[PDB]
């Protein structure tokens, strides 16, 4: 989700509806990455409660 | 945008029109070497980021 | 297409008449490169 901002975020800088540079949809199989986010805690648990 | 605004480059693609040198023959069915590969640079977009 | 006994004139057929036409002569060689016009080289 967050690579989909960027390339937003792009576009409207550069004034186009699309921009050339992008930060998602690349020929890279980029299948692995993980971005910090609120499920886990410090103690490696679920954050469901 | 910084590098841009203090490099004395210009990028004029209109070097590449005048080397070309090449008359418009849309009337031709077929494409010339020299009409295609201008097709595929579009010197009319102004977009270098 | 238009071989059976059952032949019907229509503007379909006639468009697509037309359209053969149209590129029999578009498809022909002195077409291709022609002008009645002269640019500036060819006048230099």
């Amino acid at each position: 989700d967050e690579a989909d901002e960027a390339t937003k975020k792009q576009a409207k800088d550069t004034d186009k509806s699309k921009a050339q540079v992008t930060y998602s949809d690349t020929g890279i199989n980029n299948a692995n990455e993980l971005s910090r986010s609120g499920n886990v805690d410090n103690e490696g648990g679920s954050n469901q409660k | 945008v910084l590098l841009q605004r203090i490099s004395p480059l210009q990028i004029d693609p209109t070097i590449i029109s005048n080397t070309m040198s090449t008359v418009s023959e849309s009337t031709t069915q077929t494409l010339s070497p020299a009409s295609s590969i201008l097709g595929k640079l579009r010197p009319s977009n102004s977009d270098f980021s | 297409h238009g071989l059976h006994g059952n032949m019907t004139l229509t503007s379909s057929d006639i468009q697509r008449h037309i359209t053969e036409f149209i590129s029999s002569w578009q498809n022909h060689p002195i077409v291709q490169v022609s002008a009645d016009v002269e640019n500036k080289k060819t006048a230099q």
